């Protein structure tokens, strides 16, 4: 008895500029009729060195809809480069899309975002300081940490 | 320090965001 079961996620923001917006073509199946708005949020771990930095790129609200399996296309402008530390910026990070209905999260696509330089030289030998402008977000679609939960979409 | 980036992220995904 869930109202939305997100199934597929065709990430478009595969390794592209860090200043390119997170593009998630999610295909979810609205299993039931909805009452409130569906809150898909993209949470970019602001520091994989400190998780409490988790930033929020955007949150799309899909209102009450009478079920239906279909795809929508997420995009969200990049995080604050100042929020990310060295080891995270030129490193591995996660950007999770927690679908949050009624303030209750019922799924989490923890897409590992591997931030590695765009320019081959910089991949050859990563500059000691993180260049978010040279940074390319490789959204590891080979490693989607999908953690979904069951929530009360109702008031029971 | 936080060298284990993976596990940091694993935290947030497993149930740390919420």
């Amino acid at each position: 008895m869930a109202k939305v079961q997100v199934n597929n996620v065709v990430v478009l923001d595969n390794p592209s500029p860090f200043y390119n917006p997170f593009q998630f073509e999610i295909t979810f199946e609205c299993i039931e009729d909805l009452s409130e708005d569906l809150e898909w949020k993209i949470i970019y771990v602001g520091s994989a060195e400190s998780e409490e930095y988790d930033q929020v790129l955007d949150s799309v609200l899909v209102g009450p809809v009478p079920a239906g399996r279909h795809m929508f296309v997420f995009q969200a402008d990049a995080p604050n480069p100042g929020l990310i530390p060295d080891a995270d910026a030129v490193g591995v990070t996660v950007v999770l899309i927690t679908c949050t209905y009624r303030g209750q999260e019922f799924i989490r696509v923890g897409y590992y975002v591997n931030n590695e330089y765009t320019e081959t030289e910089l991949r050859e030998n990563p500059p000691v300081k993180p260049d978010f402008s040279k940074l390319q977000r490789n959204i590891l679609a080979s490693n989607p940490r999908v953690t979904r939960f069951h929530i009360n979409w109702e008031d029971n | 320090g936080a060298m284990g980036k993976d596990i940091q992220l694993a935290r947030r995904i497993r149930g740390e965001r919420a």
